[PDB]
DNA sequence: CTGGAGACTAGGGAGTAATCCCCTTGGCGGTTAAAACGCGGGGGACAGCGCGTACGTGCGTTTAAGCGGTGCTAGAGCTGTC
């Protein structure tokens, strides 16, 4: 019907790999919002702190400023990823262009 | 107190063994307008940390001088170093030396076979 | 009562949909698998940078806690500076 | 007192003669390039407004009026990676004790 | 013709300002680059990518010598404006 | 002996001596820009910002070792995108990709 | 090369010198007719280990007698307090 | 007895077997004391254990060599019981698995 | 081998530098108390791999004409003086 799914039929003209992409780019884009889990994050920051400092302590303001420079960070990252795909004749990211973003940058090396 | 050597009997270099000059180092934090104090111990920690920097590319150029198989020190030897090594790549990444060229770089269409480097066992 | 556990990996915590989340926020139609497990690598990379700049302020003033001026400091030299929490 | 001096006595900063002297106590018969010369010249001189920048800042940030081994210490762990920092210290702590040992 | 002909330049006013980097000049760098094959194209372009460096850096330049009221741009300009365009030189000023 | 009727020439097929050439100039360490055409580009530029400048001989060789740095490490970016992409030649549209991803474009 | 000149990666690869060779003499003097891949690498943790915890008596043994040089001696007291006392060397 | 790993040929069922050198190399090892592993990578490995556990300290040959010939001996004697381990399951390949068991029932890791 | 500037010393009264007196200043470590974001919950569409398929891209080869680099020949901007 709409969407069956189920056991299984030819499908029409659907949601195709893009079409809920656009959606939750347009949603994502509409408004700011952080795309981050708080509390494993916190977990992560206080995890690998630990050995540089025992009984590490944090702020509010702190773990949420580090949550945002990391989200942007990857964030900045992706969209040197996806235009790098495109460069290369994909509309797919892969593992190659992670490399050649971070090398270009200087930060892989 | 004393009375005698009552000029330079020392300086503050020979204090740690240093041959940099720390004087300097403390009348150019003055002349920077880095803080309005600067206390004692400041310009001889950077003085030998500035000294060990100065030695160990020195050193590395002088290997890289017996690579060449030349006495002094041309400025090619400087560029090797610092791209050679990971630890002093990280200080100066977007650093040029002049007249020092650049490394012997190398990839994979860079060779008479198709994406292929089975060539080895020379200098690479 | 202070209980504590040896250091295991919880930075698998980054889930697929997250990742999809901010692929999708940089414009992106299809992400590969690999990245997943990449993306978190960068981040773990990323992260550690900024500790180690950020202990070391914390150290050279003995204080615990991490200060949001401590953060921005470490940033302000990395070049991610962030604006807000800062004064 | 001049009167027939050209007083061409203007200084530019530099440490050559240093880094000289510093390469025949690393390399015992071993020669340096004016050319090679230049580089370090200024090398050094970026490397110490580089740490000092650190120093200054840090001790802005401390409300601090002094700078001592402590800031520069963590200039350098904050600069420097890996073995160079463990190393740089190294050299640091060794300096100042044995200044403070000297009369 | 081998010689004698008309494309032999001849000129050095309003021209060549640009086009000094010839195609030879932008191979040799490109080959210290490493790379194997050179696009027809990227000669021209590489004129446009050339532009931006040269106009930023010689921008802090003019304003550095008129900020010491002198009439010659030296080394050092160069150097302080080089340390803010992430492209740090060594080896002048000394 | 005649000025025409020599056989075929020893001519190298198509992408040969870019591996002779390659190990010649990263051995190099002089700038392989000619100076008095750069000399001259650099005083039209500065002309519009500044009506009258001079130059101390050290800042226009500055000026040429930080030009070519710049071309050569971007050269070997560009390289790295060329590969990335499955080809050999690097085309315009690597450079304006090169200098996207770092700090340049902007 | 004299001076530190110590190049440190995040990373170590002087265990990877015992080799599949070193190991597989090891597994047919025991008897063991094939060997998977895996061990080999378990095999080399597994001497990092052992090592370890004897070095940790050893290193003890040798300062308390204010010695800069590890000798015969000072092994089999850390091989004998943990119970693999060695026959051979010392006495 | 001829190889020939040109194209002719498919092959022979018992061409030294997976097994069959080991028969030969088991009886080889055993017929004779030596050192199996490499002396020089070895003497490395515990000189660079050292100087993270103390920044100076001189070695001898008669300590090194106490070192490697306990460490073999070691191996070889876990790599019995974990064969052991191994003809506890219908397999004659040493796993992960059984060297686990074997530490755990010893005083090792347990 | 013939000049010149810098790096070493000899001296003289103030500044910054270690030392040490007292009242107010910030993080820690324990308690607290109602709102909040996290665990597993069970299937659905929606999209990564791994075959196509169906084709315009970059490599493989040979002429060409200026194009690189070098000798002269006169000047033209850049070193130093007061």
């Amino acid at each position: 019907k709409s969407a069956p799914a189920t056991g299984g039929v030819k499908k029409p003209h659907r949601y195709r790999p893009g079409t809920v992409a656009l959606r939750e780019i347009r949603r994502y884009q509409k408004s700011t919002e952080l795309l981050i889990r708080k509390l494993p994050f916190q977990r992560l920051v206080r995890e690998i702190a630990q050995d540089f400092k025992t009984d590490l302590r944090f702020q509010s303001s702190a773990v949420m400023a580090l949550q945002e420079a990391s989200e942007a960070y990857l964030v900045a990252l992706f969209e040197d990823t996806n235009l790098c795909a495109i460069h290369a004749k994909r509309v797919t990211i892969m593992p190659k262009d992670i490399q050649l973003a971070r090398r270009i940058r200087g930060e892989r090396a | 107190q004393g009375g005698k050597t009552r000029a330079k009997a020392k300086t503050r270099s020979s204090r740690a063994g240093l041959q940099f000059p720390v004087g300097r180092v403390h009348r150019l934090l003055r002349k920077g307008n880095y803080a309005e104090r600067v206390g004692a111990g400041a310009p001889v920690y950077l003085a030998a940390v500035l000294e060990y920097l100065t030695a160990e590319i020195l050193e590395l150029a002088g290997n890289a001088a017996r690579d060449n198989k030349k006495t002094r020190i041309i400025p090619r030897h400087l560029q090797l170093a610092v791209r050679n090594d990971e630890e002093l790549n990280k200080l100066l990444g977007r650093v040029t030396i002049a007249q020092g060229g650049v490394l012997p770089n190398i990839q994979s269409v860079l060779l008479p076979k198709k994406t292929e480097s089975s060539k080895s066992a020379k200098s690479k | 009562k202070r209980h504590r556990k040896v250091l295991r990996d919880n930075i698998q915590g980054i889930t697929k949909p997250a990742i999809r989340r901010l692929a999708r926020r940089g414009g992106v139609k299809r992400i590969s698998g690999l990245i997943y497990e990449e993306t978190r690598g960068v981040l773990k990379v990323f992260l550690e940078n900024v500790i180690r700049d950020a202990v070391t302020y914390t150290e050279h003033a003995k204080r615990k806690t991490v200060t949001a001026m401590d953060v921005v400091y470490a940033l302000k030299r990395q070049g991610r500076t962030l604006y807000g929490f800062g004064g | 007192k001049k009167d027939g001096k050209k007083r061409r006595k203007s200084r530019k900063e530099s440490y050559a003669i240093y880094v000289y002297k510093v390469l025949k106590q690393v390399h015992p018969d071993t020669g340096i390039s004016s050319k090679a010369m230049s580089i370090m010249n200024s090398f050094v001189n970026d490397v110490f407004e580089r740490i000092a920048g650190e120093a200054s800042r840090l001790a802005h940030y401390n409300k601090r009026s002094t700078i001592t081994s402590r800031e520069i210490q963590t200039a350098v762990r904050l600069l420097l990676p890996g073995e160079l920092a463990k190393h740089a210290v190294s050299e640091g702590t060794k300096a100042v004790t044995k200044y403070t040992s000297a009369k």
